[PDB]
Formats: structure tokens, C-alpha cells, sequence
């Protein structure tokens, strides 16, 4: 019973920024992980960013410094800050939560990048 | 006493996570493992080297009986801890080695008592740090 | 803040460039001797025979003081490789621990060669989300 | 270069307890580890307890819950609370520190547990 609420996204021109927010809710274990995968048209579901209940963090290999994942003072909410976006970053960014080895997914958030 | 507990030699008749078996607490983020690690079990022997699990390795274990066919489990066959790949056939379960030197263990639940201790979710390899 | 993850390193870019950091892991660095400075993702099965599988995060101590027989992180002409060091004379070789891989000979007259550091163990954790 | 100062050994009647302590003078890196090995006459040196500057801990496999290592509010000082001691725990108890992969020993502190 974990429901995940996403927020953020949008259309931004290259070199720009967008924030992404995911609020987890329900039966959260104190040990868990939250982040975002993304899937672009015609490509596979890639790991974008991720953070554990304790601050361990991991980024996808294309991130190359550009995004930060934060935990905040709220509870079970993860923030993703996405600087220097490229027209190759355009995709549907799905929120993901794992606890006890199970996967909880969001409906997805559209991030698209122009020029 | 705040991090992942470290288990070594396990006496027979005594639980694995028994305080007399616990010989350390390593400050390592649990959720860095999926499922999360509940404890570190020092591995014995070379039965699982083909997947990179060597003697001395600290196997990060999630404590659970929620283990699918194919996964690497920590199991206890008549008080004996073993780390093998699982393939369970009713109550003839086959524990498989990852080392063609060893034969696969068939355990009849009619002959030996068998407990699944948890799922193998990674390894830490640090040796002596003092 | 903890140990930095380091994936593949672009040629000409230094290893611990913030561009290359794919995360920070909460692992006591003094749980390795000498202490871990970063986790480097191993690439390929050249070291499988001592347990360093492809995908492993090798814990690495940042140093150039590396003795022969030690397992090190090295850069031969912008190519990060994990191998066992054979210094024996004006001679230094990079030995695999995999019968299907040949030794690598480092000639500092043909190749730029830097010891990125010492391997003090591995963390095999995989994908946690 | 590190300077290690032991205290607290001596004779104990089996089943009794005694606390050892170590203080490390000098050039101490933030990251380090400290603890105790031990040596019975004739046998080799064995790990007893170890503790990182960050809190992680390890005990030799004879300790079996009996001992406890901790760092004090003091800086670069650890204590080893040894409880339930057995004659077979009679040995010379050397204090130990590494940093940067180099070791540093103490002088030794003898501990005789008697029948």
C-alpha cells in the first residue's frame, strides 16, 4: 500500500532547468529508496536518480553531474533538480519507490526539451 | 551497535542472529541493497566463486523466507548454514553451487530440517581493517 | 557525505571529476585498510578469479604507493583498468586474474600510465531502486 | 606518527570483568581505526575488538557478545569493556591503531584471569 504522487515537469528549452517532486504515502518502511526512472520514446527504462532513506544516492550514467536528488524536511518526499537539460533528456520520468524488495511506480511526468 | 550486524561462525542449535554469534556492527546503509540487507554473514569456502563470492566475503543478507526459484539464499540444513542457489521442488529442494567442483545438494524435508534464513543481496569484501 | 561512485571515465577527463561521480554511498570508509576513498565500478571479467566480477564496486584508496602483487586501479593511455601490479625491475606489468586475458605490459615510453590507487575491497550491491 | 597509551589491565577472577582503554597522541587522521589484539604466551597475536573513527565495530570470534568496544567522549580514546572473562582469556593485550594503512602498536597490557 504505497501510493506515489508526482509533480513538476514540463517543457523547457535546452540548457535549462526543471524540478521534479515525488511524495510517497501510506505504509512506508523507515528503510526504503526513492528516485526516478525515465523512458523516452523508442528507448529503454533508464535509472535517472535515486536516494535511500539514509542519504545514499545514485545517478544515471548520463547525468554527469547535472542533476541533484534531495530528501528534504518533509517525509518520504524526494526532490530532483535537473540542470542543463538536453533534447536527449526529453522523456517520461517515472517515480519509483522500493521497500522490502518490491517496486512502487508513479504514473509518469512529462519532461521535454526544445531549442 | 547501530549498523549492520556481522555474523561469523554459527553454533548448532542457536539462531543465526544470536548475540553470541554477532561479532560486529558495520555502518553501511542497508537500503544500498535490494531487498535491504539485514545483516552480514561471513561466507565459508569457495562454493560460490563463479559468481564472485569467495571465502571470507561478507554476504549481505535480507532476512526473509520470501525467496524465488533461482535466487541465492542463505539456508540452514540440519543446523548447517550454506549459501547456494535455490531450486525448490515440493519438499525435495535442490541447493546449487556456483562452482563446478561441488555437487548440488538435494535435501529431503523428510530426512533433514531445513530453514531459509534469507535472501542474498550482495557482498562486502573488506578483510581485516585493524 | 560518504563514498563517491565512479563509472566510466571519458578520455582526457580526470577520474574523480564531478562529471564522473554517479553517486555517494554511505559506507564507513575506515572499514577498508587503508581507507576507501571512492567506489569504482569494475568493467568486465578480467579479475573474476579473485571475486571481482563485472559490475562490482571496487573500493579504492587514493594513492600512488603501490607494491607488487597488490591489486590496483591504473590508467594506461586514458583507459581505467583493474589489474594486479607486477613491478619487478624497471619492469611493471598489469596481470589479470582470468585465464582468458593476457598480461598487459606498461611501457612508459609508449603509454601514459598513472596509478589511480589501491583496491581495498569490493561492494557488490547492484541496482537498489 | 602516532603514540598509543594503554591502561586498565591486571588480574581478574574468572567470571569477573575489567575495562581496557587506549589514547592515541600525535598526527591522527580523521579516518582511522583502533582497538586491541591479544597474545597468549606461545600462541600468536589475535584480534579482540576494533572500532572505526566512524563507529563501525568488529570483535574476535572468541568474544561471543562478552566484550564491548566504544569510543569515548574523549578524542582518539577507546575503551574495551571486557565482561565474563575466562582463564583462556589470559594474555598480553596490545592496543592498536592504523591510519592510511600503517599500523601502530602499544606497549602491551597483561591480563591474567585466574581459575
Amino acid at each position: 500500500q504505497v501510493q506515489l504522487v508526482e509533480s513538476g515537469g514540463g517543457l523547457v528549452q535546452a540548457g535549462g532547468s526543471l524540478r521534479l517532486s515525488c511524495a510517497a504515502s501510506g505504509s512506508i518502511r523507515s528503510l526504503n529508496a526513492m528516485g526516478w526512472y525515465r523512458q523516452a520514446p523508442g528507448k529503454q527504462r533508464e535509472l535517472v536518480a535515486a536516494i535511500t532513506s539514509r542519504g545514499s544516492t545514485r545517478y544515471g550514467d548520463f547525468v554527469k553531474g547535472r542533476f541533484t536528488i534531495s530528501r528534504g524536511n518533509a517525509k518520504n518526499t524526494v526532490y530532483l533538480q535537473m540542470n542543463s537539460l538536453s533534447v536527449e533528456d526529453t522523456a517520461v520520468y517515472y517515480c519509483k519507490q522500493t521497500q522490502l524488495g518490491y517496486d512502487y511506480w508513479g504514473q509518469g511526468t512529462q519532461v521535454t526539451v526544445s531549442s | 551497535e547501530e549498523g549492520l550486524p556481522l555474523v561469523g561462525r554459527v553454533a548448532a542449535g542457536e539462531p543465526l542472529l544470536a548475540q553470541q554469534h554477532i561479532e560486529g556492527h558495520y555502518q553501511v546503509d542497508p537500503s544500498l541493497f535490494k531487498p535491504n540487507a539485514d545483516f552480514l554473514l561471513r561466507v565459508s569456502g569457495m562454493s560460490m566463486k563463479d559468481i564472485g563470492i569467495m571465502d571470507g566475503d561478507l554476504l549481505a543478507v535480507h532476512k526473509t523466507q520470501d525467496v524465488r526459484n533461482g535466487q541465492v539464499v542463505v539456508a540452514r540444513i540440519d543446523d548447517e548454514v550454506t549459501v547456494k542457489r535455490l531450486k525448490k521442488q515440493g519438499n525435495k529442494v535442490e541447493l546449487l553451487p556456483e562452482n563446478s567442483e561441488f555437487k548440488p545438494i538435494v535435501v529431503d524435508l523428510r530426512q533433514q530440517s531445513f530453514t531459509i534464513e534469507g535472501l542474498a543481496v550482495g557482498v562486502i569484501r573488506n578483510g581485516d581493517w585493524l
